RNA sequence: UCUGGUGACUAUAGCAAGGAGGUCACACCUGUUCCCAUGCCGAACACAGAAGUUAAGCUCCUUAGCGACGAUGGUAGUCAACUUACGUUCCGCUAGAGUAGAACGUUGCCAGGC
RNA sequence: GACUGGGGCGGUCGCCUCCUAAAAGGUAACGGAGGCGCUCAAAGGUUCCCUCAGAAUGGUUGGAAAUCAUUCAUAGAGUGU
RNA sequence: AUAUGUUAAGUGGAAAAGGAUGUGGCGUUGCCCAGACAACUGGAGUGCG
RNA sequence: GAUUAUUGGAGGUAGAGCACUGUUUGGUCAGACAAACUCCGAAUGCCAAUUAAU
């Protein structure tokens, strides 16, 4: 399937990121062809319901301001003591 | 039991004596060092025991030249 | 001018740099005040001891 | 008995034990692991005792990789002595863990066999561990 | 071979820690080839060349073997150089031994008004 | 621009595999009559020079495999503050090392002949 | 004679370099680990040229480290102590 | 005093490895209408004497 | 004399990483450790300009 994200606008402090992951959402970034470094939020409960339909290497359609720019999943960032996801890197193909 | 240890040399005050940008005079000592950590540049003379000093009186600069090498220069007009 | 400052917490128990900074602004005792116009230097001295004084417009 | 052959110095300072693990957080060879969640030294006698306990319940039907090794020696002076006048000889060798570091790994055995096989080794280790499977 | 020119720049770099003088003690380059000899007066003040001789022009290099040129190519600078307004030169070896064609050019240069 | 000298910015210039070129020059190459040369040797450094060739060097071009360079985003630490004794927590500055994208087969100075 | 986790007994006392020393200098303990009380008439001054360890292949096999040549090397030898 | 939820031990008002169908919140799974789990009537297979 | 703001520069701690010196588990590849290891390297502090504000 596909994700459905928003844009994480401005730039905010480490407490506001720490108040963000209790609601479940995981921050991310998108780069590649013509995208020019947009920042999003990815909901972790919904992000794993995508991986078990396309794999750990598939193709998704990430909507960054209603632009399904068809990214791949490049890099995880994990914490083994708390079992969550911390930061995700998408690249636009 | 006993200890075979202790027994140290005291100190030699070994660093930068002047700082980047100030008017140094004609014979001021600009660095004390073992070996050449920082090379002599232009209008600067490396002394015996490698303690580089100034020759003409002016401002100082610490400037880089190589991959991992540095030099100290002194320029005239202030 | 602007930026009326007021000293509320005292300097009894604070380091040697958090007493010199308060003496720079012209604050003598508790509930003292000054009126100094905004700067990059003045408004940088305020967050040096912003847990001591109260700044108000 | 795990100890290095030669060390460049026999009397070292004590290692630091606050924070979080540097590296070695993930299972990388096997399929099931045992990561600690509290910080302590482990002193190489309590790894001889937690290795053999895993070996017997497996019936030697899999492989065991221990992923720590005591590098740092620790000293002690004999009983009823006064303070100072030296520093004592080497008693044994410690290894520091921090919460996150995988200790043991298994492979080549079922899950419901290995889960009751790592419990017989956490009761011989001081730290509170839990049962972590491989990254998927 | 063993890179006859790439070894000279190794030898030239250790000559020229001292000799790079400027604006009243300029260098006087030397170079060689199988056929010719080249020379120019320079000083390192972010690039100044004062006079440049050669041995490939329509003035010399129509004559015999290599040295009666290299004694009379010293006076090709030494005519021009002092008439440009230079004096009190410094000379480099350029990486070569002070011998043969290089020894000829240096002695011939100060005999006709390029003082050292 | 296009060749050569000569210093600078100094692997974003390097290292390695391929491919093209040569009276304008640089080289390769033949020689010991002499100044000069080997602690063994014209190999080298000198020195004489009709001839012989682009083969290697240098020079130009392209392929990013190796080295170097390297964001944004997040984490580790941490100056200040507030509770706290817990292998601590929460808030406000600054900001790494590694890793992804990428830049990348050099940009220029001055005299001399085309 | 003094220091001395009371005194004695043992130990140590001056100079040099590193670490603890908290990214300027400075900084203690009977804390950790080593040297010194000299030597060179060339191992000093200057001038001109050369670049090392080991690895690998080959042959009187002196294991290719006696000596002998080729490649590869980026500083892995050497610098009186 | 006020608006909201938690605790049943005097916890608050002394401390650990381990044990524990105490209880409240946030997610995820597999069976369930052929009505499911529990009790209830007649295959070398799980402890027994 | 002090204090911040802007600016320049010296230096190898915390952290991290094995390129070197030693340590080390499983088949040149994957992983780990370091007061006397460093290809790298903060936050602060320190010395300055003779620049402005208190």
């Amino acid at each position: 399937a596909s994700l459905k994200s928003i844009i994480r606008q401005g730039k905010q402090t480490r407490s506001d990121l720490k108040q963000l992951r209790k609601s479940g959402k995981v921050p991310a970034v998108v780069y590649g062809y013509g995208t020019k470094n947009v920042s999003v939020k990815v909901d972790e409960v919904e992000f794993i319901k995508v991986i078990r339909e396309v794999g750990r290497n598939g193709v998704i359609e990430l909507g960054v301001g209603s632009k399904t720019i068809k990214v791949m999943v490049a890099d995880y960032q994990f914490d083994p003591l708390k079992n969550q996801i911390t930061h995700i890197d998408f690249l636009a193909i | 039991s006993s200890t075979k240890n202790g027994r140290d040399s005291e100190s030699k005050r070994l660093g930068a004596k002047r700082a980047d940008g100030q008017f140094v005079t004609g014979g001021s000592i600009l660095y004390r060092q073992r070996g050449t950590k920082i090379y002599p540049g232009e209008n600067v003379g490396r002394g015996g025991d490698d303690t580089l000093f100034a020759k003409i009186d002016g401002v100082v600069k610490f400037e880089r030249k190589g991959r991992d090498k540095k030099q100290v220069s002194v320029y005239a007009v202030a | 001018a602007k930026l009326q400052i007021t000293l509320t917490r005292s300097v009894i128990g604070r380091p040697e740099t958090q007493r010199k900074t308060v003496e720079a602004l012209g604050l003598k005792k508790t509930n003292s005040s000054v009126v100094v116009e905004d700067n990059p230097a003045i408004r940088g001295q305020i967050n040096k001891v912003k847990h001591l004084v109260t700044v108000e417009e | 008995m795990l100890l290095p052959k030669r060390v460049k110095y026999r009397r070292q300072h004590r290692p630091k034990t606050t924070g979080r693990s540097k590296g070695g957080n993930y299972v990388t060879f096997g399929e099931f692991g045992l990561q600690a969640t509290t910080t302590s030294w482990i002193t190489s006698r309590q790894i001889e005792s937690a290795r053999i306990a895993m070996t017997r319940y497996m019936k030697r039907g899999g492989k065991v990789w221990i992923k720590i090794f005591p590098h740092t020696p620790y000293t002690k002076k004999p009983l009823e002595v006064r303070m100072g006048a030296g520093k004592g000889a080497v008693e044994g060798w410690i290894a520091v863990v921090k919460p996150g570091r995988i200790l043991f790994e298994v492979a080549g055995v079922s899950e419901e066999v290995a889960r009751e096989a790592l419990r017989l080794a956490s009761h011989k280790l001081p730290v509170k561990t839990k049962f972590v499977k491989r990254e998927e | 071979k063993i890179d006859k020119n790439k070894v000279r720049l190794k030898r030239h770099a250790r000559v020229r820690t001292n000799l790079s003088g400027t604006a009243e003690k300029p260098r006087l380059n030397v170079y060689r080839s199988n056929k010719h000899i080249y020379a120019q007066i320079i000083d390192d003040n972010k690039g100044v060349t004062l006079a440049q001789a050669s041995s490939k022009d329509s003035d010399i290099a129509t004559t015999a073997t290599k040295v009666e040129l290299a004694t009379k190519v010293g006076e090709a600078i030494a005519k021009k150089a002092a008439d440009k307004g230079i004096k009190e030169i410094v000379f480099d070896r350029g990486g070569y031994l002070y011998h043969g064609r290089v020894k000829a050019l240096a002695e011939a240069a100060r005999e006709s008004g390029l003082e050292f």
